[PDB]
């Protein structure tokens, strides 16, 4: 019935997983950017984890495929075409880029959307999921990592989608 | 006459006519171009680039050839390694055949066994092109030695070269190296090995720079410390006799090269002494 | 410039392009899967692509270091071509080979001493 004032009260008298669940699938509907922000500043105001729902809702998105990765011997060849399943694994990466600190959840999504990309050969779509994250996404991640006060190296996870969006951009 | 005449112009075609329609003219033409050597048969001497590159395809007439058009991968393997041992001119040509070789023994249908024999061979065989591979930069232009277009090295040459005055920058991991290549050499005790085990021992030191500061003993042997610290692998745990191991090393007969440097009076106050937790170590 | 960009890519630095570094992470076995098939799919193409622009540029010296590259043992790009690749490139090397003879250089792109 799109009474929007009225839902987070209600759902503040319910677990926390369906508050998360919930507005994520409310999220999902909006397309347009100022309403997004404003979604976000209404969350905060209420209260849910922004940080663990985006990241929710990118995992279910990954999740939802049973697709085994196959060794090429046994693949026929596949339509190396972007699908609207593809697409929808690309557009879930969107969730995590609206937070400048989700910064890692933002570079292992594009990672995943990449490598897809990549197999596929669509190098022009791989680029553009690189420039998504800015030419400045590779320092942002360091930026980032250095404010959390760790004097540690970055996580093996994300140096290593780093150097495979370089190996990329130097193929592209 | 007729083969002649099909080798004096451009038409191989008439030559590959010739032995379409005839009974052992195959057999006839081959000895008859050997008997020709470089009288017939040449491209060389055909205008070899037009209609007499049509003429060299059927004079050009093999099993390398047999590879590339029948895919005979295990051939190919044996001549790209046959060149690759005669290869003597060029340092560049013989590591781009070894290569090659290995690509097509990779490439090929070898049994596992016979793949891993014949991947362990060539090993070998990188193994010893590596020492001329590593050769420092440092004395490659201090001997005005063109990069690629130029040959290749032995321990000899490699321990001598790591030791060079001219290797400036000289540290802990090049000395090490220079004694890890004692166990390629062949015939130990006609090459001298315990010449050269203190040759390295006594530039480990001059390196060093035996020092004094304020009428102290100043311990350049920096270098020298760490060597003996990087020989012990902690091969005590190993089950190896490390305790024991180390009287490869001289003593009294390195003061004699130390004389002849005219450096003794400075370094044998801590050579010695250094020599007196080394057999504590 | 074509041959400084597909040289950073078959000489990327550190075990190679597409190879992690860093072993500190839980495996992901379909992410590993993909990065052996994309190898075995982007560097034997990309030395073929080097190989035909050296060749149509005259470059046949350099087209004959293309093997000292695919056999190195930084990169170790011998281990994702295919039987039928290297037999490719083989044949592609002798191809260039032979154009140096017509140019009355040896068959590695150095002058004949006479």
């Amino acid at each position: 019935e799109k009474q929007i004032e009225l839902i987070a009260f209600y759902v503040s008298h319910l677990p926390q997983e369906l508050a998360i669940s919930q507005y994520a699938v409310f999220l999902e509907n909006i397309t347009d950017p100022d309403q997004r922000q404003r979604c976000l500043e209404l969350a905060k105001e209420a209260g849910l984890d922004v940080a663990s729902i985006t990241k929710t809702v990118v995992e279910n998105t990954r999740k939802k495929d049973a697709g085994e990765f196959a060794h090429h011997d046994f693949a026929p060849a596949l339509d190396s075409g972007t699908s609207e399943e593809d697409r929808a694994k690309i557009d879930v990466i969107d969730w995590l880029v609206f937070d400048p600190a989700q910064r890692a959840e933002a570079l292992k999504q594009s990672n995943a959307i990449m490598r897809k990309f990549l197999a596929s050969k669509k190098h022009e779509a791989a680029k553009e999921v690189f420039a998504k994250i800015p030419q400045d996404s590779i320092a942002e991640i360091y930026s980032q990592w250095e404010e959390q006060a760790m004097d540690s190296a970055l996580p093996a996870e994300d140096d290593n989608a780093i150097r495979e969006h370089l190996c990329i951009r130097a193929y592209l | 006459l007729v083969q002649i005449c099909e080798m004096t112009d451009n038409q191989s075609r008439l030559q590959r006519y010739m032995t379409l329609f005839a009974e052992q003219n195959f057999s006839d033409f081959l000895f008859r171009w050997y008997l020709e050597k470089g009288k017939r048969g040449k491209l060389l001497s055909q205008p070899a680039s037009q209609h007499g590159q049509l003429a060299a395809f059927l004079q050009a007439h093999l099993s390398w050839l047999h590879e590339l058009n029948s895919q005979e991968f295990e051939k190919a393997h044996r001549t790209l390694q046959t060149l690759a041992n005669m290869e003597t001119r060029y340092f560049c040509k013989k590591k781009t055949l070894l290569g090659l070789s290995k690509l097509a023994a990779l490439a090929s249908d070898f049994q596992e066994d016979v793949l891993q024999e014949k991947v362990e061979e060539i090993a070998e065989q990188e193994h010893f092109l590596l020492h001329q591979e590593t050769l420092p930069k440092k004395l490659l232009e201090e001997k005005q030695l063109d990069l690629n277009a130029m040959p290749v090295l032995a321990p000899f040459q490699l321990i001598q070269l790591y030791v060079c005055e001219e290797n400036k920058r000289a540290n802990e991991n090049d000395f090490m190296k220079a004694l890890d290549l004692l166990e390629y050499i062949g015939d130990d005790s006609e090459v001298d090995v315990e010449e050269l085990k203190l040759e390295i021992l006594c530039k480990a030191i001059k390196r060093d720079e035996w020092s004094a500061t304020d009428g102290k003993d100043d311990p350049i042997e920096a270098t020298k410390d760490s060597i003996f610290v990087k020989v012990l692998q902690n091969l005590l745990n190993k089950g190896i006799e490390l305790k024991g191991y180390l009287p490869k090393a001289e003593t009294l007969l390195q003061s004699e090269e130390l004389n002849s440097l005219k450096t003794n009076s400075y370094f044998e106050f801590s050579l010695k002494a250094n020599y007196e937790c080394y057999m504590k170590m | 410039d074509v041959k400084e960009k597909i040289y950073n890519v078959l000489l990327f630095v550190d075990g190679g392009w597409m190879v992690d570094v860093r072993e500190d992470t839980e495996e992901d076995p379909e992410r590993s899967h993909q990065m052996v098939l994309l190898r075995r799919l982007c560097l034997p193409m990309m030395c073929f692509l080097l190989h035909t622009v050296l060749h149509n540029t005259k470059q046949y010296k350099d087209c004959l270091r293309l093997a000292d590259i695919v056999s190195s043992e930084n990169q170790k790009l011998y281990t994702v071509f295919s039987k039928t690749e290297m037999r490719n490139l083989l044949q592609k090397l002798r191809e260039s080979s032979l154009m140096l003879l017509d140019l009355q250089l040896d068959p590695l792109g150095y002058e004949i001493q006479s």
